[PDB]
């Protein structure tokens, strides 16, 4: 549970929210697959 | 921390600049958190040390010069000091604690943390005697930018998530395999 | 080359505003603590002054007492023979070391320590004079403090050896 | 390595908690191997040597003591005690080596190494009083966790394999552009 | 804010077992060293107690001796005029300093090195009294640490100027 | 930098090897600048500063030697020589200054950093009671490869390329996406 | 294990290039600088030789003075009752201490503190002998940078105590 | 040969095991293409 | 214009060479589809 607890703390940077989205985007593409 | 003595520079005007330049930015200062062997951190350690005194030790003089025998060690460098003093006595070049050279980017806008500017004879050395350090502290200003810029992704992405990235990428490659 | 670039900027700091901590203005001979001052002046004539009684100076004079303590703890063992003389007075402050032939090395190497550029010679005194108003040029810690740091290191050497 | 004198803190109860804990975790004692800065280190080097004495100089107890003169900069950090001696005849708030606090985060789990409690003017600090320095630990806490694991898994993950893993990404890129 | 989540414990060290490193007990003005210890009392009646013969003390009672050495040490030139007394005796082993007007300086700034609280009065004598079984209660290490580093550093300062 | 005293080791055959190699690379020299809790680099600034004193005080020996009186803690660490002083008397295994072992990988080539031989009872330790020191000096040898390799490409690759790098496989990503 | 692939490698460094630093051969009881040498022995006679006049033997023979100077102030305040007889020649150069009973602590701590199997005993002569060609055998720098940091820090210790 | 040689001393960690794995699943996919 | 400035000074270096020459090829494969 450690990965999902540190996330709230530094959300706020920039990077972070960027690579956050390109690893949502890249699951929708595995639903697209499927 | 740095100012350890003076607890609750740009505004006391603590240094003096030629280039028209009235302070440095924290970060500059920051920049001698952990830096005990450069000359211009412990003059830093000084004035933080004589705003402390003027502070807590205005009402006895006498206390505020009878505290720094056998304390210097507290507030600077021993080590450097006593390497001044021998490095003078044997005539190699030393630093006095007077000049403080430091490599200004114009057009990046970073700078290097002051250096002493060796004195040797009574004068104090020419620019081509220590152009060695120039383009030491010139390569050391690109690879330590370089290495705090990563150092800093590291403080504040999550590892984490990169590794998420890493599976990510692999399980894309997985999807497309198909 | 990669310092093309790079332009070399000059930093000096504003040594004015270190008044707790007493400086060594090597052009003036004279160390300052905050207006307070010693000025250590090669005289050539004997002065009529009487012995130091260092705690009548300490009761009389602080100022100057504390200002030439550490130079004097860097002087160590002055000679018996040779004469330290106090003013002990308020206004007219002069300590004066008799630079004889057995006190001229212990002197020396003391002033070499604070103003490498005062050379002692024998058959003359050294006078420290105190001066509440006057200004010394040239103000550095950075003597001050290797006198601070040969004194705690190396008090032994300076000891008479019998 | 931190435990210099005693060679071949739990089990010998060097450390006292309020809060039911008994020991600490032999990473968090690892956080002094390079950390003479910080005055709980400095009296972990304390009791190691204490029990490098109790053990190999039972014999005379004159010894003991005629050893620690001139010799404390060997076991203990002397800026670190000249620093609080200075502190304590200047009125600024000390460290009396009495009083460590350390941030534990119930959640996560970590912990920080225990800072000294500043004592001043006879009395402990009250927490509203170095608050600043709470908060800077927490988000020390925080960066210095995700520094860990990053400086961890380079010791760990071979830099080449990565580099094959950028290559691959690049080769699998090449192949399905076909 | 960010200190939300965390929580403040307390870290204190269990100075009991550091037998081998002497510890001083500020609230009863106490230097322990193992079992042995020394009491620091401001006694205002004077003691019938002989000079200090250092080596017959050395020679007699050892852990005395080496509990007292870096205090003595740390008071410096005592003045000849002051009499410190010495009562080589195995049982009732008592040093008394008599606290005279020349030898206060040094004896306060010797005792407020180690004990903050005990102000030394004149016409007095500080009596360090050892006990081989008094069990004294706050015993840290860091004020004869203090000791220890002051005489190292700043021994030349405590000698007498003349 | 390492080497204050002498301005303008192999050439000088500091060092004596009975394995046959008679140098050492400048990065094994190196490896000392921020050393100073190493009585190996220690002796390389005592040999710094015995080249330097050989060339700028020929004149008169007597200064040579009424020069390291008070200002050996310049030249080298003063808390290293009374670690050793310390251990000397107490029994415990000390550094003498005399013998470094330094562990060779055959295959990979790489070395480290020489380590004081500690010297008990008149005799030199055998292998057998540091042997966890080599096991320690093995696995610091490994990750600290690791880390080095790691710490010059963060020194040299632009990490704003690297996030290009990222963003170039998220847009690729995209694209391949439809 | 992981030491199965590395290899023990030995390095040692080249002393004999040190002539800067005074190197100390505790096989032949000898400190060296450059080719100036000092060798300890502990006689057992007395010699003629008259009493140490210091300023007279630094005017003659500056090389012994600062050779012996480090080990003379290691020994701290010499009894007055016994014997520091300086030879004050050229040629035959030689410093005894007599190792009385009051002075033997001293003169123990000091050679113990240089050459740690020199026992030395009472009733004897400590002669420090100078030789200007000896080339003495097992030169280490350690012993003196001990000896100067003992100097450094415990000079108060081998004070006298009144 | 120094990538070689590495690889031996620490295959333990399972990142490293993963890392292989997915590397040489790629190698597979090449050769389908084959 | 931080990136941008950057790169001059240390281009000699083959990895950034390799990582650069990467990064064309993938816009070049985007081109492609477009
Ligand atoms: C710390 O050191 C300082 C510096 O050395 C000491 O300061 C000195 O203190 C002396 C003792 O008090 C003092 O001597 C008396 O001072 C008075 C005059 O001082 C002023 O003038 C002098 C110059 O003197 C000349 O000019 C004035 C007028 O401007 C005339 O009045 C004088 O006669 C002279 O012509 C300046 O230098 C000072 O700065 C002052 O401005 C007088 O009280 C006194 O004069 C009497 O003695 C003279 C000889 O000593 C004599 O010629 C004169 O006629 C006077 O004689 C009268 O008094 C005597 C008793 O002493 C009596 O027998 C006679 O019958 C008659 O009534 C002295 O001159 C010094 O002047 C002063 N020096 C300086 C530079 O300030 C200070 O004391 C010392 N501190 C301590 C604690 O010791
Ligand atoms: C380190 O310091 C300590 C502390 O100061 C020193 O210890 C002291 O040592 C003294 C010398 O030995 C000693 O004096 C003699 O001790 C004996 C009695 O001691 C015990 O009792 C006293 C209290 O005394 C009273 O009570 C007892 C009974 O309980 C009676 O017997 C006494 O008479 C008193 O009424 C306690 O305080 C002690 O702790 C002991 O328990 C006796 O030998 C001796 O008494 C003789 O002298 C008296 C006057 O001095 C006299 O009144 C009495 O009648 C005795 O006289 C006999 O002996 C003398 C020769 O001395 C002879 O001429 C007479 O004809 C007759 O035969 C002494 O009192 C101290 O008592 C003792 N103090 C303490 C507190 O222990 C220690 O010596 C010192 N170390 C060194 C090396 O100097
Ligand atoms: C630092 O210490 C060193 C070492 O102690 C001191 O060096 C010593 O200095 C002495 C004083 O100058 C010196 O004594 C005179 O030296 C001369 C001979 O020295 C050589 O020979 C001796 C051995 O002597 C024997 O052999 C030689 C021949 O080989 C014969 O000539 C001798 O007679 C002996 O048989 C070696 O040890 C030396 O190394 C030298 O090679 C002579 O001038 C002189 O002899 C005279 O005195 C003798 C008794 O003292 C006497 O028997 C002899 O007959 C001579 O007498 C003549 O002179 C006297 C006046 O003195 C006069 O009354 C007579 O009528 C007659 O004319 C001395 O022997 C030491 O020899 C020398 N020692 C060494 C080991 O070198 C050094 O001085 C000192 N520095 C200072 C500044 O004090
Ligand atoms: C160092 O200096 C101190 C203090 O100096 C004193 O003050 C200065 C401002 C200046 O005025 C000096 O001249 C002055 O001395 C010296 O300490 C003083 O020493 C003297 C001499 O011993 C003392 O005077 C005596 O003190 C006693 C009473 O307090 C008593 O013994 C004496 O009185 C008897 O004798 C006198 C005659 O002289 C007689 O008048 C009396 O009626 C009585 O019989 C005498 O007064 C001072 O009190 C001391 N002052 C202080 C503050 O301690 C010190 O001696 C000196 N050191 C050296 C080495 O010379
Ligand atoms: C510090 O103290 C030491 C030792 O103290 C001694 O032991 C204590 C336990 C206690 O009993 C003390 O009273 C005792 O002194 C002192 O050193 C002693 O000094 C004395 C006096 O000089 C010596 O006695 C003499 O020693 C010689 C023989 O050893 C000889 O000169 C003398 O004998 C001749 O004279 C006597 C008469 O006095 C006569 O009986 C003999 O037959 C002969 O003619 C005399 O015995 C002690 O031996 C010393 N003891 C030691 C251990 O060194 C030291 O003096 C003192 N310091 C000061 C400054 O007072
Ligand atoms: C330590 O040693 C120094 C120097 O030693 C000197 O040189 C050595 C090489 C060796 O020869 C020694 O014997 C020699 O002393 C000593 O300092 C010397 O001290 C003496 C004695 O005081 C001085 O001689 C006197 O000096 C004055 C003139 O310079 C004058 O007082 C004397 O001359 C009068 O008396 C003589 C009779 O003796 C007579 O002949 C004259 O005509 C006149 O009336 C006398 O010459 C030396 O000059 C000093 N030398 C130096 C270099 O300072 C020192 O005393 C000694 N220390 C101790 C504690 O003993
Ligand atoms: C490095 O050089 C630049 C360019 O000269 C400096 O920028 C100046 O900053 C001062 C202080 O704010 C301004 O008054 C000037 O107008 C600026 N000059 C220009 C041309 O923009 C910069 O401050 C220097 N940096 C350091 C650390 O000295
Ligand atoms: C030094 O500081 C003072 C006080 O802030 C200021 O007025 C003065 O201008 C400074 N000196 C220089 C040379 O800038
Ligand atoms: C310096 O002197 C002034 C008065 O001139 C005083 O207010 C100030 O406190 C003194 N500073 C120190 C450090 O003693
Ligand atoms: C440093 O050296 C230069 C040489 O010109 C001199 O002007 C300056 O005053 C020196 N500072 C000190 C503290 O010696
Ligand atoms: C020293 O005194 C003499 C004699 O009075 C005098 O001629 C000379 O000018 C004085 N020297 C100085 C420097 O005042
Ligand atoms: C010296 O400085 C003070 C302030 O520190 C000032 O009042 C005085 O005018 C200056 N000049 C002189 C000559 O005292
Ligand atoms: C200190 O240590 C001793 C010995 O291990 C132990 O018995 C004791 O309980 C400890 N003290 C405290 C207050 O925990
Ligand atoms: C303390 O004293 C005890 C006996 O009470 C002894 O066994 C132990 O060794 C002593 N400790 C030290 C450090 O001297
Ligand atoms: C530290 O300060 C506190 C303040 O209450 C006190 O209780 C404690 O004993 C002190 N420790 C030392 C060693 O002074
Ligand atoms: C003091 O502690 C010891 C053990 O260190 C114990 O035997 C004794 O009872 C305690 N109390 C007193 C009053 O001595
Ligand atoms: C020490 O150095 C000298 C001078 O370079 C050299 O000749 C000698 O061989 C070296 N010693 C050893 C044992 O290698
Ligand atoms: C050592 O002595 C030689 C002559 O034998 C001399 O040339 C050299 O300078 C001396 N070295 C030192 C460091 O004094
Ligand atoms: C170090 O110890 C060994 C033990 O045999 C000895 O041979 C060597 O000379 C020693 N070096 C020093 C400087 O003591
Ligand atoms: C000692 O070494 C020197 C050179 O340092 C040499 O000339 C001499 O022959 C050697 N041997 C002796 C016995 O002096
Ligand atoms: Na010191």
């Amino acid at each position: 549970v450690a990965v999902f607890q540190a996330i709230p703390e530094i959300l706020n940077e920039a990077i972070n929210i960027v690579i956050i989205v390109i690893i949502m985007f890249t699951l929708i593409k595995g639903v697209f697959n499927l | 921390k740095l100012f350890q003595w003076s607890l609750s520079h740009c505004l006391e005007r603590w240094l003096i600049f030629a280039s028209d330049i009235k302070c440095f930015d924290n970060a500059a200062i920051a920049k001698c958190n952990k830096e005990h062997d450069e000359e211009f951190c412990d003059m830093l350690r000084l004035f933080d040390y004589n705003k402390a005194s003027i502070a807590k030790l205005r009402g006895e003089a006498s206390s505020s010069i009878n505290l720094l025998s056998g304390r210097i060690n507290a507030i600077i460098s021993d080590t450097l000091l006593m390497r001044s003093s021998l490095k003078r006595l044997m005539g190699i070049p030393y630093c006095n604690y007077t000049k403080f050279w430091y490599l200004n980017h114009t057009k990046l806008g970073i700078h290097s943390l002051p250096r002493c500017w060796l004195v040797s004879n009574g004068s104090y050395l020419n620019e081509t005697k220590f152009t060695h350090d120039m383009e030491d502290e010139a390569d050391k200003l690109l690879t330590e930018m370089l290495k705090k810029e990563y150092v800093r992704r590291q403080e504040k992405t999550p590892i984490t998530l990169m590794d998420i990235l890493m599976f990510s990428v692999s399980f894309y490659m997985f999807s497309v395999t198909l | 080359s990669l310092l093309s670039g790079f332009n070399l900027e000059t930093v000096h700091f504003n040594m004015s505003l270190l008044s707790s901590i007493p400086m060594v203005s090597e052009q003036q001979h004279c160390i300052q603590h905050n207006h307070s001052s010693i000025t250590f002046s090669l005289l050539t004539n004997k002065s009529d002054l009487e012995k130091c009684n260092f705690t009548r100076l300490q009761a009389v004079d602080r100022v100057i007492f504390d200002l030439f303590r550490e130079f004097h703890h860097r002087v160590g063992d002055f000679p018996v023979t040779s004469d330290l003389k106090c003013s002990h007075n308020t206004s007219y402050r002069v300590i004066e070391y008799e630079v004889t032939k057995e006190s001229l090395p212990r002197l020396q190497e003391a002033v070499s320590t604070l103003f490498p550029d005062l050379h002692l010679s024998e058959d003359r005194f050294l006078q420290i004079q105190a001066h509440d108003d006057k200004n010394c040029t040239g103000l550095h810690p950075l003597n001050y403090l290797r006198l601070l740091k040969e004194n705690s290191e190396t008090h032994y050497k300076v000891r008479k050896l019998m």
